[PDB]
RNA sequence: GGUUGCGGCCAUAUCUACCAGAAAGCACCGUUUCCCGUCCGAUCAACUGUAGUUAAGCUGGUAAGAGCCUGACCGAGUAGUGUAGUGGGUGACCAUACGCGAAACUCAGGUGCUGCAAUCU
RNA sequence: GAGAACAGAAAUCUCCAGUAGAACAAAAGGGUAAAAGCCCCCUUGAUUUUGAUUUUCAGUGUGAAUACAAACCAUGAAAGU
RNA sequence: AAGCUCGUAUCAGUUUUAUGAGGUAAAGCGAAUGAUUAGAGGUUCCGGGGUCGAAAUGACCUUGACCUAUUCUCAAACUUUAAAUAUGUAAGAAGUCCUUGUUACUUAAUUGAACGUGGACAUUUGAAUGAAGAGCUUUUAGUGGGCCAUUUUUGGUAAGC
């Protein structure tokens, strides 16, 4: 018969690191995790206590509770045509603050600065991401650059 | 006389007619499962800070 | 270049390998409770033979480790059953040495037949001073090359002292 | 009894060793892999001739043996026994299983059957090595050898020296300078990396910059 | 090492190595984890440790909190500190350990405040007692015991510091059974033995137990107590008045430092030998293969 | 700069073999009355800082060193792959079009950085 | 690997090397080195009260598990567990 | 099907940017495990044979294993590396900054934690493309034998299986 267990299929997923094995190191403990936070749920296999079902390996959540040694992650898991709320409670092992939103809070505090500087100086502040223009127009000389003049080569085997 | 065992096909098709709808963010989410002894304490914080405000109306 | 790393005796471990347990083992016990005044410890078999008639855990042996001076009167008192000539083999690579003599009153002990006579191991581990960096608790760390105890500085340190013999190739 | 290799022949399976798991597999038809004057010196054959695949197909064990007797007995028996070395650069760890035929399709899965080697499209065969005046002997041995195997193969003339990894010049600008070194019936090169100390211990001829 | 011996290469390619504290054999981290780490709940609150350590014959006291650039040292105590305050010999024995944590408690809780409040035990007689908080007042200042790799035995001296630091004012929770003086068969402590060790009463007994029996050996050790005319009756006097001059005034001297740090480094650089460039490296290989290969 | 105690990252820190280390600090090192632990004061506990030593730990330097780290239009736009056709071929399989694009290899460079506190010609 | 009377391929003693190549009831896979393995010491938290949570899911039940709360305890110098 | 509440509003089987996760394809085997061909150099007081031998912990041939540096070939239930396609999150008014109340939680501490009062900056207000609009509620039918195609893929010699 099939075998469904919590923690099947998790060969990999929960390795450990190749040549990372061992005691967490103390930084991870020392994190300190507030409500709001954005986290990262990736599973630490020596840590068995407090453990992300593989499912949410890889996931990004909310904290909504802090607790003595764990925090609770709220992740918008999809079971059918819609999306349901979790509740996860995870030791501080398996989870990360999440980079996701660094550039956008680093987007913000220099979006204030420009502006700050605009408005003192004077206006055309243009302040929105734009995606990748085409290149403009350009001239390329030629001086110590001659252009070399490749062909096909011919078959070959050198086995 | 077997028959078919299993398959997730059209599954997707379906669960697109009326489809994959976004999770409905709220502003004040409730606090489902947070630590007792913080909601027990932010009860009387939050009485104290409203008799508080209520003290500007005197 | 040798100011601090001489060549003292570590500690001088005796053995008996009685085949059994028993009163034959505590009588063996007996022989090297008075001669090392140390009381001694027995050791259990790590397996099953029954062509050596032992069980797993059956107290086979005795024997007991002995520094301190009381160890060098031990080691001579030996040493004279055996002439004062060892052999070439008799020392490890890494620097110690022993020997074995039967019939333990050939040093000292009289006969007691209600004792017996016993067979001994007489070991002899050697190490310079300084050696506790290995043995300690913290920052255990390993002694240098030119300070380990080698096979050759050895022998030479036998045979000034004790003035024995060192024999074939 | 043995199927018709044509039901075995195109690489329909994920490779199926002799695992733990398999187990009970049968011995391989082909058992040895290196016939010839196998222990000479690599000066002593310098040409170097492929039997080279050019389908991606399997080779049964069976016929991977077949074939190299055919190759080497008339290699030998015309240019001499001493005269070449045959390598045989293709191992057959792919089991073939068997559905032996009351019940059934019901639990089809079969026993093993025999092995195979799997083999990719400019994948080498056969390798042999030789002075250059026996090309024409060893060239007809492997022209012989492919009537023994399922799938079109072609015979190709190495730009390396013997089973060498280097050409033929550039090979002869190690050796002549002073970088070989013979070593059974392969040869060891000069880094120039590690030790300094015994890098000159082996290959002294160096160092001179000369012959 | 032996040829049948060394390490192949594959043997090191695969090999993961410790922390670098543990293998300098220093750092036990398995202790560290659960001596650092806080409750999540409450967010920057430090903990902070009384780290004592041993030297040979220097005792250090620091009280030491966490961040992950580093550790944060509050204040720190070293037993050879202990002379100002008229202790001159056995730096390193249990009283020694004693007077050292008691700075430690008084240094810090003096530039933390709780200095005039929170003084501990002043009447010390070698009683069970933590520092109890002030009703209606700051809580004391709590402080964790990092003992290190310090084997726990009942009667060690890593624990006098410990009876210091608690006698000082700081809250140091721990239990009695590791104290001198404490029975095995009875789970009691006699104070009056325990008063002894923070008062150098086995020394005292030692010293005088050797100055009647052997005195060739009172005079190789206790050569010092010759040279200043110090026989054991006084040398509990010598310890109660430096708990005095403790209490008096612990605001930490520092040296007067003689020579500048910028001489220091010029003077030690010139022991310090520098890499060579890969020029020089080249330039050696190229000469020796000259040298050991051009046939001489 | 050195050293120490507590560290962070956890081999650019490990490994093998040699040599070098002033000052201070570590250290090795002496002792067994006391608390305390052993078959053994070796480890562990206590006492001295006195009797001795840089030999070892430690720190640094050397090596066409092993490992490790970094880079490279080195290999390689390769292998693989998403998309396309009433493309080729008996088939096995293979070219082509719009994209994404490795690994090994090879070669060059490098061999701990750094936080707090105390200390030192 | 090198050493020790009887002692032999295998008894016990010592030293060196040793990234786990062992052991952790059991299938296998994770995981683990001043431990999660081995030896010792003290124990009953394998306890009391009712909720939330994750997997299986209909987001029913059951099983199994996770993080708190409120007790009473164990252990350790302690942080802790 | 009935609708209901709203409507520049929020919305997306899509791209972009930023930040995660993964062990497949490939690749690797003079890297671990496990397979596999060939020699070459070492090692025995110590696997068995054989000459001399009274033996030898004796020399010398021999064959096996082992060690060293090489060599041909492999893996669904092997792997350091490691894609492409797929995949989580974020791209602001529910935002950012400042001033300082509340509590029985929490801190050595009016420390922090959470929730606030007062204040500052509006549409280039924070990527692209789109939008016959968005959200919400109730109630009920039929269905619960499926089959085919390209690509991935298991069993089978194969099958319009
Ligand atoms: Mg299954
Ligand atoms: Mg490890
Ligand atoms: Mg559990
Ligand atoms: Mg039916
Ligand atoms: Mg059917
Ligand atoms: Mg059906
Ligand atoms: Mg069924
Ligand atoms: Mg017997
Ligand atoms: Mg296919
Ligand atoms: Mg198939
Ligand atoms: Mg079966
Ligand atoms: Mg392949
Ligand atoms: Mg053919
Ligand atoms: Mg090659
Ligand atoms: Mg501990
Ligand atoms: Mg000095
Ligand atoms: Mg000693
Ligand atoms: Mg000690
Ligand atoms: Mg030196
Ligand atoms: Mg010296
Ligand atoms: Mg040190
Ligand atoms: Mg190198
Ligand atoms: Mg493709
Ligand atoms: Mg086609
Ligand atoms: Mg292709
Ligand atoms: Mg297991
Ligand atoms: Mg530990
Ligand atoms: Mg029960
Ligand atoms: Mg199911
Ligand atoms: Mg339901
Ligand atoms: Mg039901
Ligand atoms: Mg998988
Ligand atoms: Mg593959
Ligand atoms: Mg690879
Ligand atoms: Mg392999
Ligand atoms: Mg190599
Ligand atoms: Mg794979
Ligand atoms: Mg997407
Ligand atoms: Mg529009
Ligand atoms: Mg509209
Ligand atoms: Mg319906
Ligand atoms: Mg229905
Ligand atoms: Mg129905
Ligand atoms: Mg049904
Ligand atoms: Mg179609
Ligand atoms: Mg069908």
């Amino acid at each position: 018969g099939k075998s469904h267990g919590y923690r099947s299929r998790t060969r990999y997923m929960f390795q450990r690191d190749f040549r990372k094995h061992g005691a967490v190191h103390l930084s991870t403990y020392l994190k300190v995790y507030k409500v709001g936070d954005i986290v990262d749920i990736k599973a630490n296999g020596s840590i068995q206590k407090g453990m992300p079902h593989k499912f949410y390996q890889g996931k990004t959540g909310v904290v909504y509770n802090v607790t003595k040694s764990s925090v609770g992650v709220i992740i918008n898991k999809m079971v059918g045509n819609r999306y349901l709320e979790k509740r996860l409670n995870l030791r501080v092992e398996h989870i990360k603050h999440s980079k996701c939103r660094q550039e956008f809070l680093e987007r913000v505090k220099a979006n204030a600065a420009k502006r700050a500087e605009a408005k003192a100086q004077g206006v055309a502040v243009q302040l929105k991401r734009q995606p990748a223009q085409p290149r403009e127009s350009r001239i390329v000389s030629t001086e110590g650059n001659v252009p070399q003049t490749l062909a096909p080569v011919p078959y070959e085997t050198f086995i | 006389a077997k028959s078919k065992n299993h398959t997730a096909h059209n599954q997707t098709r379906k669960a697109h007619r009326n489809g994959i709808k976004k999770p409905k963010t709220y502003k004040y989410p409730s606090l489902k499962g947070v630590d007792p002894k913080f909601r027990r304490n932010h009860k009387h914080a939050l009485h104290g800070t409203a008799k508080a405000l209520a003290a500007a109306k005197k | 270049q040798n100011p601090m790393r001489d060549l003292k005796i570590e500690k001088l471990v005796l053995n008996i390998s009685v085949g059994e347990s028993g009163d034959r083992l505590t009588r063996a016990s007996k022989v090297l409770e008075q001669l090392s005044g140390q009381t001694p410890v027995q050791s259990k078999a790590r397996y099953t033979v029954r062509t050596f008639g032992i069980r797993r855990n059956e107290k086979i042996a005795v024997h007991v480790t002995v520094r301190g001076p009381k160890a060098e009167e031990i080691l001579e008192r030996g040493l004279k059953v055996k002439e004062y000539q060892l052999r070439d083999r008799n020392f490890s690579a890494t620097g110690n040495f022993g020997f074995g003599i039967d019939e333990h009153i050939d040093l000292g002990i009289k006969y007691d037949p209600s004792i017996g006579i016993f067979g001994m191991d007489f070991y002899v581990v050697m190490n310079r001073p300084g050696a506790r960096v290995t043995r300690r608790k913290r920052c255990k760390g390993t002694v240098g090359n030119s300070h380990k105890t080698t096979k050759e500085d050895t022998v030479s340190w036998f045979k000034q002292k004790y003035d024995a013999d060192v024999l074939d190739k | 009894a043995r199927r018709p290799a044509r039901c075995y022949r195109y690489q329909k399976n994920k490779p199926y060793p002799k695992s733990r798991y398999n187990r009970a597999v049968p011995d391989s038809k082909i058992r040895i892999y290196d016939l010839g004057k196998k222990k000479a010196t690599v000066d002593e054959f310098p040409l170097c001739v492929h039997l080279v695949s050019n389908e991606l197909e399997q080779l049964s064990s069976e016929a991977l043996e077949a074939a190299r007797i055919c190759a080497n007995k008339y290699m030998t028996t015309v240019s001499g026994r001493d005269a070449f070395h045959l390598r045989v650069r293709v191992h057959p760890f792919h089991v073939l299983r068997i559905n032996k035929m009351q019940q059934g399709m019901r639990g089809a899965w079969g026993k093993p059957h025999g092995l195979a080697a799997r083999v990719d499209i400019g994948q080498i065969i056969f390798s042999v090595r030789t002075k250059d005046s026996n090309k024409d002997v060893v060239v007809e041995g492997l022209r012989r050898a492919r009537y023994k195997f399922p799938g079109q193969q072609k015979i190709i003339l190495s730009k390396k020296w013997g089973f060498t990894n280097l050409d033929r010049p550039e090979y002869l600008k190690k050796r002549e300078a002073g970088e070989v070194k013979d070593d059974g019936a392969f040869v060891k090169f000069l880094s120039k990396k590690g030790s300094l100390e015994n890098n000159i211990r082996e290959f002294p001829e160096y160092f001179a910059a000369q012959a | 090492a032996f040829q049948k011996d060394a390490k192949s290469s594959a043997y090191s390619s695969r090999f993961q190595t410790p922390f670098r504290r543990r293998r300098e054999g220093k750092t036990d981290y398995y202790q560290r984890k659960r001596l650092v780490t806080q409750h999540k709940a409450k967010y920057n609150t430090p903990k902070y440790r009384l780290v004592v350590r041993f030297t040979n014959k220097d005792i250090i006291c620091q009280i030491i909190s966490s961040t992950i650039t580093g550790d944060v040292v509050l204040a720190a105590a070293y037993s050879h500190e202990l002379p100002r305050y008229g202790i001159t010999h056995g730096l390193t024995n249990w009283a020694a350990a004693y007077a050292t944590g008691l700075l430690i408690a008084r240094r810090t809780l003096q530039k933390l405040g709780l200095d005039e409040t929170y003084k501990g035990v002043e009447e010390v007689e070698g009683e069970y007692e933590l520092t109890e908080a002030v009703e209606d007042g700051p809580r004391p200042f709590k402080v964790f015991l990092d003992i290190g790799l310090q084997r726990t035995t009942t009667g060690a001296r890593v624990f006098g510091a410990l009876k210091g630091a608690s006698d000082g004012g700081l809250y140091v929770p721990h239990s009695e059974n590791r104290f001198p003086g404490w029975d095995f068969e009875t789970e009691e402590i006699d104070p009056e033995l325990l008063r002894s060790y923070i008062f150098g009463g086995h020394v005292s007994q030692y010293m005088e137990e050797l100055a009647d029996d052997d005195e060739e050996r009172f005079s190789e050790l206790f050569k010092g107590y010759l040279a200043d005319d110090i026989d054991a009756d006084s040398l509990e006097d010598i310890y109660t008045s430096a708990h005095e001059a403790i209490r008096a005034d612990p605001a930490f001297k520092p040296t007067e430092k003689k020579f500048t740090k910028e001489q220091y480094a010029a003077e030690s650089k010139k022991y310090r030998q520098t890499k060579l460039s890969k020029e020089e490296r080249a330039a050696r290989v190229a000469a020796k293969i000259a040298a050991l290969a051009g046939q001489q």
